[PDB]
This record gives structure tokens, sequence and C-alpha cells, in this order.
RNA sequence: AUACAGUGAAACUGCGAAGCUCAUUAAAUCAGUUAUCGUUUAUUUGAUAGUUACAUGGUAUAACUGUGGUAA
RNA sequence: GAUGAUUCAUAAUAACUUUUCGAAUCGCAUGGCCUUGUGCUGGCGAUGGUUCAUUCAAAUUUCUGCCCUAUCAACUUUCGAUGGUAGGAUAGUGGCCUACCAUGGUUUCAACGGGUAACGGAGAGGGAGCCUGAGAAACGGCUACCACAUCCAAGGAAGGCAGCAGGCAAUUACCCAAUCCUAAUUCAGGGAGGUAGUAUAAAUAACGAUACAGGGCCCAUUCGGGUCUUGUAAUUGGAAUGAGUACAAUGUAAAUACCUUAACGAGGAACAAUUGGAGGGCAAGUCUGGUGCCAG
């Protein structure tokens, strides 16, 4: 039934909608605002013990 | 009813447009109510998706069992009990029944290698292993998902830790885990991945932040539905290229019925192919394509018969194609043996005249005389020398696979191929046929494995010229850096891994999670003198096994599970029953790989002696945080060495190998009577003792492997070459050369065992045979005991002889090889041999006149 | 209730588990009747056994505790 | 001693036995004594146990008992047919079975065979074998064989539904109370059992008042004849009650139903039964044939 719900999911236009310490820990996740990407950026990396810091491949 | 985030369904849609796969992670317990509705999102999109679905898991199903009859009482049970209504089931229930799913443990994991399934669903995320991940992915059709399901509290920690900052790992109280934690973020990377919640909620960490949905609705099929119809009419071709699925298959299939119609017997086809592009699929049809050519003896070779289901599988499909009816046209003969578990053997066909398709054993090559065709399938698989003498003068198939299943370095075919240049003609297939080219999960997986790794010639050596052996100096890699996916050391671990893939003879994909996880093991990289990234010359990597070991193996034992295994302190314990030596701390070197463009430059002998310094002591906290990353790699100053005894070795017995190792002081202590079955070569472990370490166990192992070689040339390895043998005795006795103490020496033969092992007459018998009036036939009897007590030394100083001779000796004695075969290998006249087999014997007769 | 003592899951013991559908068969079915000095008989009813002991053993295990195999 | 009758009952001697049994049990009560020790001696029941008899049954067994039959005259020894001896087995008698011995038994007074409104004995997927109990060759269980068929990760597992009930479509819901039955039993249970579920007598009306009209009806082919309280397509009054709308009690294991019973319940009594038949008549209407205005 592709209009009705079946199950507890709905398909209406392009939207669907359907029904339903871990929580502390979840909704921290849920309100992160830097990409996994974009983090690496920042962080430089040391070939050596004395080595300068490299970010990126030449 | 919630508004589920659009970028869940956007995924989706998008994945099934354009035929892409997208990775669902799942953190939390209800974490499996949600896969009824993913997969119903899946089918609304389009309803020519495969309908089969992949559960695997590790030990236990998840609250549930896939019982059907358990299931049915249990509900009847709570149904009369109250518990329940008469007739709801609640969506988890109802997908599960209703449902195609196979429920595959991840040790069984090469039971799903032929199916395609719509989606796949990984239970346990711990457990999860590179191998049980390409198999698994692998299987899932263009616009299916694949669903890991991260319920675990830890693994939800771990998330949340790496997350806040990447740098910091969370780390609980010896297994490292780097290639879980290096596993995370690679999603990130993935355009094509979520991470959500049991809550629907899209987790922002994953790499598909902004996915849009695409507009609605290409070039490879308008490619191959136009070459379809122009080959309609040309029976055989049209029915067969019909099954093609790719642009590359049709090819190749083609390119195949080319070789099959010039019917010149000199020609080679190589297919090279990734795993899942179709080659067994274009092998069968070619096969079918033969049958109905007129072919009659066709041959298959693979390593075992159980591997060719999937080619006789298609050869059928090409004989439906070609309207051939079981039991009217051809007939189907299993095997009888149960080993092959009823796999097709021969396959004969009575169709306008007599042909027959049939599988051999790649050994039994004296049989393909009047063969017309041998399809060499997995050809990677087969020892050289077998596959070279499988290359007769007829038509001949081969099939080889990179990357794929165990297979071979991409050298290994480099070194095949090079000696082809018999006519070559070169097919390769690069399209995949389950999904579309490109896709993000493939080489998402790719890189996170490093499969698609290969070497690159550095032009800035070139330039510079290669460096001296003694200007190079090793360093340590540091292990937890090079996992933490930041770009420098992704492209230093991707070079690594292609002096690793490059070199060696066969590689799992579990050896990177065993390199990352495994504590004991160390990485040492030879990179070239500083003056970029630092380019490896040749990585060696260490395990370190004895009494150091005891204290993780005890922890191990403790959480009620052993860790892995001590190879060569066990391997010696069996055969000597050393109890010192197991109480011995050591280190084995699990691989050494060098650049084969730069072999011969003296790179791998240098680092071998650089690290024999290291823990010898001449050259005398960098762990992630647990809840800034340390240097990558660290000079052998910087770390202190653990105090070892010796440095063990463990390979497959090569002339190479067993030169290089020869060179570096090792002495062989073991040889493996039984030679492996992938090579065909035997194993052999060879041990060097450091300096101002004790030394006497490693003579008295020496000495007593010499006397086992000796008495067992003749049992299995009558093979090897006289030289090769020669060579074996030469190296242990250089362990000998090794103690300048005289407390243990060979002894010299009295006059009374010498009565005892030949009799008065024997004597007067070999003394004929030296004064030329007697045969060589009836002094057989006395060649294997005088070679016995020449290599055993008893005779001493007044007996010498030169190397030929010493192998001409060997192989009559102790490989027991006929005079004429030792022609063939020596390279010398027949007439010669024997002339210098008497001169062996008369020195032998005077020594014991002497003696006399 | 200083052996337990009310009630009591589970388990061991004890007792009892003894309408339909097809075929067909002339006093071999069946009804009445005789005998059991020719028999078995749970149960009910009446009779009936003077020929370490201030209480023996696990030669004993369930239920129960705990460790696991298996798709089941 | 008993019976009609006994080697029957019963007693004794000599032995035999994979020699049986002759309370190592439980509840309630705590009396009588004294030799004060918790010393001796105890009341009511239950559960057990040997033998005999009785009872409930079961198994054989004596004799009698309405079809047509000769166009059914021989049947039985046809792997016992008829009898004796001995043994095996049964709970026992016995050709019930076995070894030896005799060659018999039924029948024209109908053996044997045939037909029958002789519904006027068998099995639980099909044959074979076995197990428990006082009672079974068990609608229970097990083994092998033969077929059917289900699940599976294809290594194995399990079934008797090869059933039942329907059509050519609702067999369900409430109970052990009433009569009976089983059990460690007054109390537990019983799809035994019970409860419910889905051609026949009435009504659609009865009784008055007023007003206004002169025709109404019957017979007869014909012409005509015969007889008198009739018609309304008029107005109007107060009484009666049933279907229904329904408060209760009684009822029943409970409940439906039956019986009984408050309030309301009629003029279009619209609180609106039908079926069939025979005749008319009408237009600025339609069609057809003609000898105007007609005929169909
Ligand atoms: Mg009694
Ligand atoms: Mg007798
Ligand atoms: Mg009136
Ligand atoms: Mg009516």
């Amino acid at each position: 039934a592709p209009m009705s719900d079946v199950g507890g999911v709905l398909m209406d236009k392009d939207a669907v909608y359907i029904d339903i310490e871990g929580e502390k820990l979840m909704t921290g996740l849920q309100s992160v605002e830097q990409s996994i990407a974009e983090k690496f950026d920042g962080v430089g990396l040391q070939l050596f013990s004395n080595g300068t810091e490299l970010h990126e491949v030449a | 009813k919630k508004a589920i985030d659009s970028r869940i369904p956007s995924l989706i849609r998008n994945g099934v447009q354009t035929k892409q796969r997208s990775i669902f992670v799942i953190v939390g317990d209800r974490a499996r109510n949600q896969l009824p509705n993913l997969h119903y999102l899946m089918m609304s999109a389009d309803l020519k998706m495969n309908k089969s679905v992949l559960w695997a898991y590790k030990k236990k199903l998840l609250g549930f069992t896939s019982h059907r009859k358990k299931r049915e009482n249990k509900i009847k049970k709570e149904i009369k009990r109250g518990t329940r209504e008469v007739n709801e089931m609640d969506p988890f229930e109802s997908f599960i029944s209703n449902q195609n799913i196979r429920y595959v443990y991840y040790k069984e994991s090469e039971k799903i290698l032929g199916n395609t399934y719509g989606m796949c669903i990984l239970q346990d995320f711990e457990a999860l292993t590179p191998n049980l991940l390409a198999r698994t992915i692998e299987t899932v059709e263009g616009g299916g998902i694949v669903v890991i399901l991260l319920k675990s509290m830890s693994s939800l920690k771990q998330l949340y830790t790496m997350t806040m900052d990447v740098h910091a790992r969370y780390r609980t109280e010896d297994v490292v885990a780097r290639f879980n934690e290096r596993f995370i973020l690679s999603l990130g990377s993935n355009p094509n991945c979520l991470v959500v919640d049991d809550e629907l909620n899209v987790l922002p960490l994953s790499g598909a932040k902004n996915v849009k949905p695409l507009p609605p609705k290409p070039p490879k099929q308008l490619e191959l539905q136009e070459l379809k119809e122009s080959l309609e009419d040309v029976q055989p071709a049209g029915s067969l290229v019909s099954l093609s699925k790719t642009v590359n298959q049709a090819h190749a299939i083609l390119s195949f019925i080319d070789a099959i119609s010039e019917k010149t017997l000199n020609f080679t086809v190589a297919l090279t192919a990734g795993r899942g592009r179709g080659k067994s699929a274009a092998l069968g049809i070619s096969i079918a394509a033969a049958v109905s050519h007129g072919y009659s003896n066709i041959f298959v070779t693979s390593p075992s018969p159980e591997n060719l289901k999937t080619l006789f599988e298609f050869i059928f499909k090409g004989f439906d194609a070609l309207g051939y009816q079981e039991h009217i046209d051809y007939d189907i003969i299993q095997s009888t043996n149960p080993d092959f578990n009823k796999a097709i053997v021969r396959v004969d066909i009575k169709r306008d005249h007599r042909q027959t398709i049939q599988y051999i054993v790649p050994q039994d090559h004296q049989v393909l005389g009047q063969a017309e065709l041998v399809v060499i399938d997995e050809a990677a698989a087969i020892p050289l020398p077998i596959v070279k003498n499988l290359l007769g003068p007829y038509l001949v198939f081969m099939a080889s696979t990179i990357n794929g299943y165990e297979g071979t370095g991409r050298s290994l075919s480099l070194k095949l191929i090079q000696q082809l240049r018999r006519q070559l003609r070169e097919i390769s297939l690069d399209e995949p046929i389950r999904y579309a080219p490109g896709d993000p999960i493939e080489k998402w997986l790719n890189k996170l494995l490093c499969l698609d790794v290969t070497l690159i010639k550095n032009p800035r050596f070139a330039t510079r010229g290669t460096p001296h052996p003694s200007q190079c100096n090793l360093f340590v890699v540091n292990r937890d850096t090079l996992f933490s996916y930041h770009p420098v050391s992704e492209n230093f671990l991707e070079k690594m891994m292609a002096l690793y893939v490059s070199s060696h003879y066969k590689n799992s994909p579990n050896d990177l999670q065993l390199m990352s996880d495994a504590p004991a093991h160390k990485l040492f990289v030879l990179l070239p003198p500083i003056d970029r990234i630092p380019d490896p010359l040749c990585v060696i990597q260490i395990a370190l096994e004895g009494e150091i070991s005891k204290e993780s193996v005890r922890n191990s034992l403790s959480r009620g599970q052993r860790a892995g295994g001590d190879l060569i302190p066990w391997l010696i314990s069996q055969q000597f029953q050393d109890e010192e030596f197991a109480s011995l701390s050591g280190a084995r070197i699990v691989r050494i790989a060098t650049n084969p463009e730069y072999a011969s430059m003296g790179y791998g002998s240098r680092a071998i002696e650089l690290l024999r310094d290291y823990f010898e002591g001449k050259f005398t906290d960098y762990s992630i945080k647990r809840v800034t990353l340390p240097p990558l790699l660290l000079k052998l100053s910087e770390q202190p060495p653990h105090y070892l005894h010796y440095l063990g070795v463990s390979y497959g017995l090569t002339q190479s190998l067993h030169k290089f190792w020869k060179n570096n002081s090792f002495v062989p202590v073991y040889l493996r009577q039984t030679a492996n079955d992938l090579t065909g070569e035997h194993t052999c472990v060879m041990l060097n003792v450091l300096e101002g370490r004790e030394s006497n166990w490693l003579v008295e192992f020496a000495k007593d492997f010499r006397k086992r070689f000796l008495s067992l040339l003749s049992y299995d390895f009558h093979k090897f070459t006289a030289v090769q043998a020669l060579s074996v005795i030469e190296s242990s006795k250089k362990a000998q050369d090794l103690s300048d103490d005289e407390k243990h020496d060979n002894k010299e033969l009295t006059r009374t065992h010498l009565d005892d092992i030949f009799s008065p007459f024997d004597l007067k018998r070999l003394d004929s045979y030296s004064n030329n009036l007697l045969d060589y036939h009836v002094i057989g009897d006395m060649i294997p005991m005088l070679a016995l007590l020449y290599f055993g030394d008893k005779m001493g100083d007044s007996v010498k002889l030169s190397s030929v001779q010493s192998a001409i000796l060997l192989a009559i004695g102790l490989q027991r090889k006929n005079i004429d075969t030792i022609a063939k290998e020596l390279n010398l006249p027949s007439n010669q041999t024997i002339a210098m087999f008497a001169k062996i014997m008369r020195k032998m007769s005077q020594y014991f006149r002497q003696l006399l």
C-alpha cells in the first residue's frame, strides 16, 4: 500500500513520516558542528620527533 | 508520526537512481527496530531491487531466533498466556518472518561469496575483520544498503570521544583495536555514509552531511545494448554475447571467440580482473562458445574442483543460450570423492560429434597431450613451475584475479606476463557488474583495506641516484599515528603497503588487522637518507615470541580466549623438546619486503644488519592519550629495545630466499616435510643468535637438523635439486663454524664400525668397481651408506670432493635419483657423470685401504 | 514453634487414563438359558499372619546451583 | 467336614525354591500409672500386607430360536478333517499346537454352496514385530520396511492432517448447577451432560348523530317487464384496544426465552396488506384505409 501507512512508515510527496548515560552521549553527538573531514585540516602531523608539522601532501 | 530527516531518504533514493551503495550506521539498543523501515524505503524507491537480505553475526542473534517453528511456539504460548493479542505482530517480527534473510556466521564468510543480496546487515561491530568486510560488501548490488549496528556501550563511547576531538583515542583497561578506530574515521570521509541513532536522528559526524535529493532521471548500457542487437542474428555469438553484463565483459567474450576461431594451437589468452567483475562468467560462456564451435577435448584446471562451480554454472547458462538440453545433448558427471562435495568433474556432449569438458588436477599435465583447450581458472593460486608445465602446444585461457581471495601479488602477475613475452593476447576487465563504476563505497573500501595500492617509481631517486645502503638508516614506525587516518599517515601507510603486497606471494586481508591490533608486532622502515613524505625502501615486520609474550597470554587466558600463537617457540618445542628455548625470549621476522626493481642493491641485507644491531643494544610515552599526535617515525635510539636471545624467520624454502638468509648468518633448524599446497614450497625455520648470548643450543639444533635432512632427502625432498640440498647442508654447517669451541666434534669411523657397516665381501665388491672389473648396478647397495658417512663427515679430511661431485654423490646416495636424471640437472653428459662417479669411489677405496 | 509444624510453585512417588469412518454378514451375529468340581479378577464387603531396633545404607538421584554445544 | 458326585476342603511327613510375606510409614489427641525418670503403659484414623470368601467384571460352555432354496448333492482329511495317549501353551478345559496311533465326521429328515428391505464386524497413512495394566494384541509408546509431506545455515530434525468440516458454505458462545462417572477425592474435572446462539390462531376497526338528494336494484336475444328506503365522491361525537415505545419482578449456574406487570401508545386511525380480472371515457394529439363529415 504505497499511499497508506504500512508498518510505521508513511510516504507523502518527497518526505517520509516514520513513527518511533547513553542519552547524554547521544544528544552530545547530535549537537556536534564540525565535520570529521574539516577537523583533519587543522591537525598537523609530525613525521619525526623534532620535525616540522606537515599538514597536507604536496 | 515523526518527520524523518530528509537526508536519510535522499541518500537511499540517490543510491538507487545512480545504482550506488549506501552505508547506514545505527547506534542504540533499539537499532534492530529501524532495519524494517530502511528496507521499506529501499524497496519503495525502486521495485526492481533484489529482496534478499544478508544478516551477519558472530555468535548470537539480537533477542530472536531464526527457526520459524520456535518463534511460532513462543508466539502461541504468549497468545495463550494472554500477554499478546491474537494477531498482533510488531514490525520487527513481520520483517523477519516474511523477508528472505540469510543468517551467516563471521567464520563461514566463504559461503556467501557467490551470492548477491539487496541489503547487508553486520550485527557485531567489534568482531569485524577485513575479510568479513570485503566479502560481505561485495555482495550488495547497486542501490543496496549496508547496515552496521554499533550497539555496544563501549563502541558508542569510542564514537563520542573520537568526534569531540579526533586525536584523542578511547582506550579501555593488550589488543588496541586500532583498525576499528581507524575504521570509524574512514566513514566521515565517505560521501555515501550516514551515522544514525535508534531514533533515526542523523548524527552530524557522518560524511553524508549535505546530501540533497537528486533530480529524477547511462553511457555504458548504451555501448552495451547496441552491441547486442548488432550480433543477434549471428549465432552462436548473439545468444552468448547477450549474457554479458558489461562492455568489458562482452569484449572479453568476443576476444575469446576470436581465439577460438583462429584454430591455432600456439596462443595464450590472459584474463586479469578484479573480484566480482565477471571473469568466471566470461570463461564459462567462452567454453560454451568452443562447444558450439566444434572443439572436442576441452580441459579445465584449478586448485580444487569446488572453485569451478561458478564456471560450470555459467557453462550451462551458455548451453541454455545455445539451445542445448540436459540429458539429451549433454550429461553431467559429479565427483564421487567426498572431499570435493559432489563437485562437477566432467560434462560429455553428444551433439554433432562427441565433445568432452573435464576437470583435471594441475599436476596431471601429462594427459594434456591431446588437449585442444585448457582453461586455467585462478592461475594465481597454482605454483609457477606447475603453470609452466601446463603451457603446452595447445590453446590456453588463463584467468587471474587481482586482490581477490588470497590471489597473488600484482608483481607476480607481471613476472608471469614478462615470461610470456608463444604469442600472448592480453585482456583486462575493469567494469564491475553489480553496481555503477566508481562507487564511493568501493573506493572507500579499497582505501580502508589498502587493496588497490600500486607501487610508484620515484623520479627523485633517479635524479639523485640510488642511495648507498650504508647511507640509509632504519626508523621505527609508531603504529598509533600510522592508523590515525591523518592524510600524511594514510599516504605513508599507502606506500608501506605497496612494498608489502608487491614482494611476497600471498597476503590475506586480515594481515592489516594483525599488524594494527596485535601488541607484540613492531614495524621497521629503511628510509632513504634525510636531506615531502619519506618513501620506504625496505620494510620489516617483527613479532615478539617467547617468555615476553607469556604475560599477554596469561591475560588472554584469563579473558577466556587464547590470543594468537607462538610458532617458533612451539615448533622447536615438538621437534627437540628443549625446555630452555621456550623460556628464551626472541623475535620473529614475520615479513621482509623490498622494492623488486631495486632488488640486488643490498637494501634488504642492510635493513637486517641494522635490525640485528638495534636489538643488540648498539644504538642505546608515545602512546596516544587514553580517556598533538606523536611523531610518525621514531629513531632507534629514541626507543629502548627489548632483551632478546635470537632472531627467527619462517618462510617457504626457495633458492633466492635461502641464499639471502644464508648471507645474513641465519641457521636452518627445521624444514617441513609436507609442501604447502598453495605454493608447493616447504616451510623452513632459521634462527640467529645475538652476540653476548649463549649459542650452544643453536649448534645442537643445527647438527640434529643436518642428520634429519640427510635421511629425509629420500622421503619427500627428492624433488629438490642436488645443488639446493647441498646448500641447505652447507648453511647448517656454518653454525658449527659459529662455535669456536671443540666440545662437540665429528668422530672418525673406527675399524670396528666399518666392519659392521660393510661386510668384508662388500669391500671386495667396492674394490673391483674401482679397478673397473665390475659393473655399476651391483654397487647400488653401498652408495646410500657411503653418502651418509661422507655428509656425516666420518671420513674426515682424508676424503674431499668438489661441489659438482658432492651434488652427484648426494643425488645417488640420498636423493635416490638415477645417474641419467643427474645428467640433466647438472647439464653434463651421462658418460661424464659416471666417470666422475668412478673418480669419487676410487678416492673412497683408497681411504678404506689406508684405514686398513 | 531451634528438628519441622500455616499455605505452597517445581520434582520424585501413588491412582486413573479401557464420538466418528469403512465393511458387511442367515441362528458362526444376536436373544434366552446351563456349567465353570475348568478359570483370572484392580476395586468394594467379612474374616485372616505371637515363630542398630530409643530405627540401618547411598549401594541416590530428581527438582535445584553453575559451565556450555546447536539453526533447532 | 462339604457337596449328587472329587485326588474337593483341611491336616501331616521328606525335601525344593534366582525360597514370597510376616509395618525401619503418616495425621490428630496426650489418657492411665507409678518404681520422677520425660520410666512404664496408651486412644481415634490413614496408608500398607499374606490367604480365603463376597462383589464388580472377563473367558469359554450345555440346549432352543419363522426367508427361498437341488435349475446348489455330495462336503470334510485343502499342510487336523473325526478320536485316544503323552507333552507344549493358556488364567485355565479343549487338536488350541506338536510326536505316535485308528480312518474317521456331516448329509436327500437337505450337509455343503448360492441370493437376500439379514443396519434389517473391522481400522485411525499401509502391512510386520514389541512394550504397560486387574482388565488392551490399546484411537498410548517404540523398532524396521513402504509411501506422503514440512523446516534448514543443506550438517540434520520432526510429522501422521493421506485428518476434520463444507460447496458443486457463519457450528459457534456460557457452565459443571441438573442426572451420572473418575482421583492422593465432600471441595478437582468430564465437547459425559446441560444452556443458548440461527403447516398455525388474530389485527388492519366497532357504534351513533346530522345535513342534502330521488332514484336504486333484478330479469329479459327482442320489445319490455318486476320491486322499494335507497345514495353521498357530505358533515360530525364520544368510547374500546392491539401492534409498537417500555419501568419492574419472576425466571436461570448466570443468561436468553416464557408467564405476570407500571407509564405512553389512533382519524388519512399516513400505525399507509397485496394479487388477479372485466369494462369505460378524454385532446386544437399521432398513424392507417376509404364511396365528403366515416372506419380501424
Ligand atoms: Mg479387604
Ligand atoms: Mg492334555
Ligand atoms: Mg369518526
Ligand atoms: Mg400487513
